[PDB]
């Protein structure tokens, strides 16, 4: 006894784009928290953007209540002004 | 946008809703004091038009346009939970009124509960039937839910139809008990607590039955998937809330208060 | 929609004297209302 | 008798039930005494206490309701 | 599963409704209305009702609901 | 009654009002000290060019900030609750008087022995006798025996009122269908004034209370003369 | 375009703007009402009429200041503008429902002004106690229009509370825990929980009053076995939480302003400040009967309500001391917003302490329904809630508008208001101790000096309100455009510029774990 | 905060006009009502 | 019945700039005009009713 559509058959618009991206392990709509690198100049945190700048929030140490916010610009890696952690924009 | 949230198209329904509230309140004032129903009937009409178009647009945005990502659905889940909590606290005020009056009956009542000259309904007659009906509807709506998750269109429809039929049965039984009751809303605090508490509950049963009927027609139109059906979950949560309020009324007003 | 200073508001700030008139009418009507309601109650 | 003494059944600021109970007790005792044709003077304590505690308008309203047949307490 | 909740719907829930419907059916029929007594805590009228002649409750039943002055 | 430029409580006429004055003195000292300490610490934080803007550890100091206030509240609660229970204590009154609130006057009933009742209305401003107080005098005062425990019972026959006599520490709400009890004991003869203390409509400002405290023998003859 | 933008909004900033305009207009109404009160009391005798016209003015004063000025400005205005920006969210969870929360308020306000125009008004007090508020002592439409006003404001705030709780729980960056959200965001979430739980109980109570008035119910009428004191319990079950609703967002704004103008990256003792606000919110539900110490409740009940009420001083003290510890070591900027916030810390403390005096049932016998209560609540509302609103307004006006205020004028405004509110309310302590009742149009002659001084104070506060309108005009008239804002690294709401674009965070913030 | 100089400077005379007009908009209507109370 | 959701998805995603409350076609405009006319007319009538009730 069937007759109920599935998300695979009937999901549309952004719901479907999220569904199809997650099957491929991709996160274009920023649903997941990114995992930090070591954050050195050699191994900077890689920050995707669809433009040439994005706001970073840096939780410098685990369980800090204070988030440090700054614009990251296309070009050379920038550093969190509190902890010095490196971030690089990947547009 | 590279987030998952819904930027809603500019909408007139918030304003029409706000104005329908002005027309219903000013309309009730005009009915209670100036002997006229005109404003009130305009407000009830605009309120129904607003609800229809607003929830229609929510279906357009979700089923037809795909804006209900998991993040959006999670927000609607919280919204409906919070709305149900607010309705619980509303009923809590009426239960407080009931216990206040009944635990310390004043001399005007004869210093007893039920008051002198009050002949309560037998809780083992229609009130017990109404209890069986709402509990039964809690079982059938659960059947409907599992049918939908298992992808069974025919059994979802049959279970949901049974659930609506029981909600209608309860409403007709309560209408008949209202008509047959030898006491009225003007029979002191007994009538006051009985009719206002059971009356708001009856209104919630009608609202919940309307929501289930909306889910029934959306199901007929294939709107729900086996995994995405928040309107059905929300109607089911609301329907359990209505059942649980009934169980508290039955125990408090009908049984303990008899 | 227009963005930026003086454009994210439902009133115009293009002319400071027209703005003074609009603000005068807006805050002035709020402040006046209770005096005129009291006058209304006293005149019944 | 000066006034109604402290009654441990009614120890709080709300004395409504104290007035009510003593009014009931007087009228129940009076009915029991008029019935067997006994003496209403055994009822005197209840009479003094309710007269001390109860507002005149309450007693007046209750007496009117006993005569009307609309008094809601059991006598 | 759906199968179990259907089993409960038809095997327990609707049989209960059927039995309570029987119970109510058997105890229906008009019981005899009590002597009218004009108790002041009942048939309250502080303001006329906004319908009818102002003196009838909304679901007034002439058989069992006396007015302030008694049964109609 | 209050006098011009008064800062504090009317002088105590009853032992419980005396107790409330001493309890208020103790509480006010605490309010003064905490208000003063906060203002002084604000002014201390704001009067140095020295800086320290790095993260500050909170937990040690939060012990002081919670314990010291907890101790201070206990030092208020102890005498507060001793007085609460002292007013509630069983006392054996010699006399019961009822007052009924009305729009806009008080009625009094003394029904221990005879049916004595009367209405008590404000003296209009234009009818004051020389030396009498605007908005405070009544035609018929509540005559009571001094140095005797009196049970006052308070109700209303219309809307809420509240029967208050500040110098005796008294305020009891007047609620229709309810009989509220308080006790009154005046250490002194004299005239003790109060004012309706629940919003009750057009003349809420204009239904005062005047107690007249006299020796028992005078109260008895007055009672007899008022039947 | 104009209708689509301002009547059909789904934008958190524009809706915040609508709330601030609405609240500003409401503040002018509430100010006029406050001056009529003080004009009546400014010399012995009768100015306007008897207690009915007077108490219509007093009642409307309270409803307007609470429901149309403070709640719309703090929650609807600052909450809608700042909450999404402070969590990097693109809007509220329910951007269309948000617009209905706003548009319910003009009609709510219209019903209150209708109450005052029909018959003789609702001269009930803002508590609307029966039987004075009943259909015998207040026959006709006035009280029903007041009830309906409260119903619409109730629905507005309930739907607003659902919106804020959902937004704050569901729409933060996925790496951001609740313990990485700013204190203002916490203050709004807790306020929203209080609204969600308290307003439905008010709705139930005023609905019972509506049915007693119009459908011959007797919830509050002893003739039917009802009890006027039941209404008081239902009202105050809402009413005590309501005062915490009025101050909590003010606490949140004070934390931000003190941190900012101390040159600090963070408030002292963040988790203590979260603990304190949650504690105050919880304790605020179990104390309501401190509004009922004279109604005749049992001694043990009075003992419980005394004790439970005093407990609130502990978490409140942690916040006051944490604000002082935030100032400690700061590079202090003596901005106008900092002046408001420092006035807040001191004057809120004084009103909180007179509240602890009132918490003592035995002393409350003599202080209840006197100007001592009026002094307590105007210290916490007219010098607490209002100082936090004025501080927040001057601090964030350049974010909202893209223009600067004249700081010298803003300091003048602060100085005048500071003198006027203290001159108004400090002497009311003396009137309370010495026994002057509440809701009086006239007083025994002994109370004349302090009533005279209080009324003179009210006129100074009027001068400050008039100057404030001029100061806002001068800012829009001059058009000084914002360039740089300091401390954006710990104040995300500023990082999109002044004003921010209509759409912010279309691309969300990057926050890693 | 830093800001640009005023795009449309408000001179002392212009400020006196704005302040005067603001104050009159509060004071004249209330003053008219209170002056006429006796007549009401 | 048959599943015609795909045909409603095409209609409501059509690139025509209409807001969702008008995107169904001419019937939406009619029901919008009826709603807003009753609301605005009703509100003007409520103001007339206040004017009337404001005097004895
Ligand atoms: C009891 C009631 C409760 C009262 C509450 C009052 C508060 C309400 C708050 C909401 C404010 C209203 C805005 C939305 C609707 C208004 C519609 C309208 O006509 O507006 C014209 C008017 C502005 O006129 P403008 O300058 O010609 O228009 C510029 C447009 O860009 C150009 O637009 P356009 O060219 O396409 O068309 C504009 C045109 C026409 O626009 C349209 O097409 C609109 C048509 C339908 C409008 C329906 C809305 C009605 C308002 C709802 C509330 C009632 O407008 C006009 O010029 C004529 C309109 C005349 C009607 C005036 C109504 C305004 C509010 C009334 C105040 C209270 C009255 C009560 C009286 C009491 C007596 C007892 O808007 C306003 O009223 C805004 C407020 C007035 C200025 C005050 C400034 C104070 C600054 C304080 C600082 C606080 C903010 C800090 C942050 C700042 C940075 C972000
Ligand atoms: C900007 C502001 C613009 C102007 C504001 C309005 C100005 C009011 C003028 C007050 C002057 C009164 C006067 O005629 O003084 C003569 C008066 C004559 O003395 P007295 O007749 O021997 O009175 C002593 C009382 O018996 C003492 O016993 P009592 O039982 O008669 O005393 C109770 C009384 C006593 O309280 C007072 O005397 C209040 C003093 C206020 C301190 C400033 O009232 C209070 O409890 C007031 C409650 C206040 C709430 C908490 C205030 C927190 C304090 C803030 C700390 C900042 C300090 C640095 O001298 C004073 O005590 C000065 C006041
Ligand atoms: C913003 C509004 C607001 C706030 C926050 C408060 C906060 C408090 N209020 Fe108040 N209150 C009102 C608004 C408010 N109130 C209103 C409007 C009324 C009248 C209602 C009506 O009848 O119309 C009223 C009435 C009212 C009454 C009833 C009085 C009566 O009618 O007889 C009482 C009784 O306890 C009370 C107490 C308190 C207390 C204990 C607090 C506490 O939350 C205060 C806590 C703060 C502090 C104590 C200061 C800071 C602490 C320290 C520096 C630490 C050290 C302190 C100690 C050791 C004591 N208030
Ligand atoms: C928020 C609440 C609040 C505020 C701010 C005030 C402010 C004032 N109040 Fe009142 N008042 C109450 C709430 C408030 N009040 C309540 C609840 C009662 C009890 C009612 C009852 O008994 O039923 C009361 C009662 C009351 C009485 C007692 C009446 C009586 O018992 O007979 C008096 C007497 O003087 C008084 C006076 C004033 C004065 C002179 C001010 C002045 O300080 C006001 C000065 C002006 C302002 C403070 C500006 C306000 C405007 C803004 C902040 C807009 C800002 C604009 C932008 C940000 C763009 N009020
Ligand atoms: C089968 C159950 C379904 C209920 C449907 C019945 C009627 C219409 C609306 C119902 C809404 C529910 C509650 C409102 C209050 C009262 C009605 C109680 C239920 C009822 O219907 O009670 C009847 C009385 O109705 C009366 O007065 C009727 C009065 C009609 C006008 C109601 C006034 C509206 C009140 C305003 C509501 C405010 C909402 C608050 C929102 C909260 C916002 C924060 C009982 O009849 P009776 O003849 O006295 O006794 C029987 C004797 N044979
Ligand atoms: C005679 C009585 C008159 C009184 C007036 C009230 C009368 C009737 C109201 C009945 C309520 C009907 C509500 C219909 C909602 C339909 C829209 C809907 O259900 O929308 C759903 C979202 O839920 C959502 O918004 C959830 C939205 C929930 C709202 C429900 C609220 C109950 C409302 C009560 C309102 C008044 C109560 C006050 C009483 C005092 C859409 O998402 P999905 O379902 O996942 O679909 C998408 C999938 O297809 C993708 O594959
Ligand atoms: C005396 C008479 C006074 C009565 C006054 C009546 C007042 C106003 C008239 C109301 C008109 C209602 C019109 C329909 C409103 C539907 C709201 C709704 O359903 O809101 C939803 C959110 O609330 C949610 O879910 C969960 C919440 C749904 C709430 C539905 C409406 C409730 C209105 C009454 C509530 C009273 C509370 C009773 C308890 C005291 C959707 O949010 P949107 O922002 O639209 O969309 C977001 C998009 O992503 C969707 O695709
Ligand atoms: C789309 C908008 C265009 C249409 C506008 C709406 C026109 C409606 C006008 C009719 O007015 C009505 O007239 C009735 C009688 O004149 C009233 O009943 C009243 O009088 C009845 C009998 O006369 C009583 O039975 C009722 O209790 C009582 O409310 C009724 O209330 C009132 O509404
Ligand atoms: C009542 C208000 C008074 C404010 C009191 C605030 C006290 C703050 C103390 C915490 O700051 C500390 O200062 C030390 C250097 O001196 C540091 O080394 C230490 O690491 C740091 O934590
Ligand atoms: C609480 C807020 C209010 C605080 C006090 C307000 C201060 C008063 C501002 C001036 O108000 C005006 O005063 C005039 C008198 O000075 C009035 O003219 C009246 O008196 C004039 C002189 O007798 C006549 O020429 C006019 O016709 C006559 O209307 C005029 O109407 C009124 O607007
Ligand atoms: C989209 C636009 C919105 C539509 C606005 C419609 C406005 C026109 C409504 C007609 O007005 C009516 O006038 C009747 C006068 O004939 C009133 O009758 C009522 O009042 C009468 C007055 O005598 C009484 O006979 C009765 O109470 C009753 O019939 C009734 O109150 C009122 O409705
Ligand atoms: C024939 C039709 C098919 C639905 C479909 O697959 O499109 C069936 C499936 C389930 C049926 C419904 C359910 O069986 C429950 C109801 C049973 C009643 O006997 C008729 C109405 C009733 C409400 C049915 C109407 C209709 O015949 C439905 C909707
Ligand atoms: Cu009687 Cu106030
Ligand atoms: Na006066
Ligand atoms: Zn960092």
């Amino acid at each position: 006894g069937g007759g109920v559509p599935t998300d695979e058959e009937q999901a549309t618009g952004l719901e479907r784009e999220v569904m199809l991206a997650a099957r491929k392990g991709q996160d274009p709509y920023n649903i997941l928290a990114p995992k930090a690198t070591s954050g050195t100049k050699e191994d900077p945190n890689l920050v995707p953007s669809i433009t040439n700048k994005r706001i970073v929030g840096c939780i410098c140490e685990e369980d800090n209540s204070t988030v440090i916010w700054f614009w990251l610009h296309k070009g050379e890696a920038q550093r969190c002004p509190s902890c010095g952690t490196h971030y690089k924009l990947v547009p | 946008q590279t987030h998952a949230y819904h930027m809603v198209n500019p909408s007139p329904w918030p304003l029409t809703g706000a104005l329908s509230a002005l027309l219903m309140t000013s309309g009730l004032t005009m009915w209670f004091h100036f002997n006229s129903m005109t404003l009130l009937m305009i407000g009830l009409t605009t309120n129904m038009l607003t609800m229809y178009q607003w929830w229609r647009d929510v279906i357009r945005e979700s089923t037809f346009q795909g804006h209900h990502t998991p993040a959006v659905q999670k927000g609607l889940r919280y919204g409906m939970i919070l709305f149900i909590i607010s309705e619980v606290l509303f009923f809590t005020g009426f239960f407080w009124a009931f216990y206040h009056s009944s635990l310390a009956p004043t001399p005007e009542l004869g210093g007893c509960w039920p008051p002198t000259g009050i002949h309560p309904l037998n809780p083992l007659e229609v009130p017990l039937l109404n209890t069986s009906v709402l509990l039964a509807s809690g079982v059938s709506i659960t059947w409907a839910h599992h049918s939908l998750m298992e992808g069974d269109r025919k059994h979802m429809l049959q279970a949901l139809f049974i659930t609506i039929t029981l909600g209608v049965y309860f409403t007709l039984l309560q209408a008949s008990e209202y008509y047959e009751a030898p006491f009225t809303i003007s029979d002191g605090v007994y009538g006051s607590t009985f009719f206002v508490a059971t009356g708001f509950h009856g209104l919630h049963v009608i609202i919940g039955s309307t929501f289930l009927i909306v889910c029934f027609f959306r199901q007929l139109k294939f709107h729900f998937t086996s995994n995405h059906h928040f309107g059905f979950e929300a109607a089911a949560w609301y329907w359990h809330f209505v059942d649980v309020v009934w169980l508290f009324l039955y125990v408090s007003i009908y049984w303990w208060g008899s | 929609y227009e963005e930026g200073p003086g454009k994210n508001i439902p009133f115009s700030v293009e002319n400071k004297w027209r703005l003074l008139a609009m603000m005068t009418l807006f805050f002035g009507s709020g402040f006046a209302a209770p005096f005129f309601i009291v006058r209304h109650q006293l005149l019944k | 008798y000066q006034t109604a003494p402290f009654d441990s059944r009614f120890p709080n600021q709300n004395q409504t039930r104290n007035c009510w109970q003593n009014y009931l007790d007087f009228h129940r005792c009076e009915k029991a005494m008029t019935a067997k044709g006994g003496d209403v003077s055994v009822c005197e304590w209840y009479r003094r206490v309710y007269k001390s505690l109860c507002p005149i308008s309450w007693v007046s309203t209750w007496d009117d309701r006993r005569a009307e047949g609309t008094f809601p307490g059991k006598i | 599963g759906a199968r179990t909740w259907r089993f409960l719907t038809f095997g327990l829930a609707l049989p209960s409704v059927a039995l309570c419907t029987l119970n109510s059916w058997l105890h229906s029929g008009h019981r005899e209305r009590p002597a009218f007594i004009p108790y002041h805590h009942l048939r309250i009228r502080t303001k006329p009702f906004s319908w009818g002649d102002g003196n009838h409750t909304f679901f007034h039943n002439p058989r069992v609901n006396p007015l302030p002055t008694g049964y109609e | 009654m209050a006098y011009p430029m008064q800062l504090g409580f009317q002088d105590a006429t009853s032992p419980i009002m005396e107790e409330l004055l001493h309890f208020h003195d103790h509480t006010l000292m605490i309010v003064f000290l905490i208000s003063s300490l906060v203002l002084y610490i604000i002014s201390l934080m704001l009067t140095t060019k020295l800086t320290h803007t790095s993260t500050m550890d909170a937990q040690e100091v939060e012990t002081i900030w919670t314990i010291l206030p907890a101790i201070i509240l206990i030092l208020i609660a102890l005498p507060s609750l001793r007085i609460l229970y002292m007013m509630d204590e069983i006392n054996n009154p010699s006399l019961t008087v009822k007052t009924m609130g009305h729009q806009w006057y008080w009625s009094y009933e003394y029904t221990d022995y005879e049916d004595l009742s009367f209405d008590s209305y404000m003296i209009p401003t234009s009818e004051l006798k020389p030396g009498e107080l605007r908005l405070l005098e009544v035609d018929n005062r509540v005559v009571l025996p001094m140095e005797m425990t009196i049970r006052m019972l308070v109700s209303s026959e219309d809307v809420l009122h509240s029967w208050a006599v500040p110098s005796l520490g008294l305020k009891t709400d007047a609620i229709p269908g309810r009989l509220n009890q308080t006790t009154l004991m005046s250490s002194r003869p004299g005239l003790y004034y109060g004012q309706c203390s629940e919003i009750c409509g057009s003349n809420h400002s204009f239904m005062p209370i005047v107690l007249e405290l006299v020796p028992l023998k005078y109260f008895e003859k007055w009672s007899a003369s008022m039947l | 375009m104009f209708i689509n933008r301002w009547l059909f909004s789904t934008n958190h900033k524009d809706i915040g703007t609508l709330y601030l305009l609405f609240g500003a207009w409401a503040g002018m109404v509430g100010t006029a009402l406050s001056l009529l009160i003080r004009a009546e009391l400014g010399q012995p005798g009768t100015l306007l009429g008897d207690d009915q016209i007077y108490n219509v003015v007093v009642t409307a004063h309270a409803f307007v200041m609470i429901f149309f000025m403070v709640m719309p400005i703090m929650i609807g205005g600052f909450g809608n503008w700042l909450v999404p920006l402070m969590i990097g969210a693109p809007d509220m969870a329910f951007p269309r429902m948000n617009n209905m929360s706003f548009w319910l308020l003009p009609p709510s306000f219209l019903l209150l002004l209708a109450s005052s125009m029909v018959e003789a008004g609702a001269g009930t007090g803002w508590t609307v106690y029966p039987p004075l508020a009943g259909n015998l002592a207040h026959a006709g439409a006035s009280v029903d229009l007041t009830i309906f006003s409260l119903h619409l404001a109730g629905v507005s705030s309930i739907l607003g509370a659902i919106n804020f709780i959902t937004t704050i729980i569901n729409m933060k960056p996925p790496a951001m825990s609740q313990y990485q959200t700013p204190l203002f965001v916490w203050s709004v979430m807790i306020t929203a929980v209080l609204l969600l739980l308290s307003l439905p109980v008010l709705a139930a109570g005023i609905t019972m009053l509506l049915t007693d008035r119009n459908l011959n119910t007797t919830f509050f009428d002893p003739a039917g076995g009802g009890d006027p004191i039941l209404y008081q319990h239902l009202f105050w079950f809402f009413g005590h939480p309501e005062v915490y609703i009025l101050i909590l967002p003010g606490f949140g704004m004070i934390s931000h302003i003190v941190t900012y103008y101390s040159g600090k990256k963070e408030p002292f003792g963040y988790m203590g400040m979260v603990w304190a606000m949650m504690s105050i919110g919880f304790l605020g539900f179990i104390v309501w009967a401190h509004h009922m110490f004279t109604v005749g409740m049992d001694v043990d009940t009075r003992a419980y309500f005394t004790s439970a009420t005093m407990i609130i001083a502990i978490p409140t003290g942690v916040k006051v001391f944490s604000w002082l510890a935030t100032l400690h070591g700061g590079n202090i900027k003596w901005s106008p917003a900092m002046m408001w916030a420092l006035g807040f810390i001191f004057l809120f403390t004084v009103g909180g302490l007179t509240g602890i005096v009132l918490a003592n049932s035995s002393l409350d016998i003599v202080l209840h329904d006197t100007y001592y209560v009026v002094a307590h609540f105007h210290y916490v509302l007219s010098m607490g809630a209002v100082f936090a609103i004025m501080g927040g307004f001057v601090h964030w006006f350049p974010l909202f508008s893209g223009y600067t205020l004249n700081d010298t004028w803003a300091k003048i405004h602060f100085a005048i208001m500071f003198v006027g509110v203290n001159m108004t309310f400090f002497p009311q302590h003396f009137l309370g101790l010495s026994g002057m009742p509440r809701r009086y149009s006239d007083y025994p002659d002994a109370y004349t000096m302090w009533n005279t001084i209080s009324s003179m104070g009210s006129f100074i506060s009027l001068t400050a309100v008039m100057l404030m309108v001029f100061i806002i005009w001068e800012a829009f008239a001059s058009k000084r455009e914002v360039l740089t804002v300091d401390l954006t690294t710990t104040n995300l709401e500023w990082l999109n510029g002044c004003p921010p674009p209509y759409h912010t965070f279309e691309e969300p913030t990057y926050v890693n774990l | 905060i830093t800001a640009k100089p005023a795009k449309t400077p408000t001179s002392p005379k212009e400020q006196a006009i704005g302040l005067s007009v603001t104050f009159l908009s509060f004071l004249l209507p209330a003053g008219w009502v209170l002056y006429h109370l006796d007549n009401y | 019945f048959e599943n015609r959701v795909a045909e409603k998805q095409k209609l409501f995603q059509e690139d025509n700039g209409l807001p969702v409350h008008l995107k169904g076609g001419a019937t939406d405009n009619i029901l919008y005009r009826v709603t807003m006319t009753l609301c605005l007319g009703g509100t003007l009538y409520s103001l007339y009713c206040l004017g009337w009730a404001s005097f004895p």
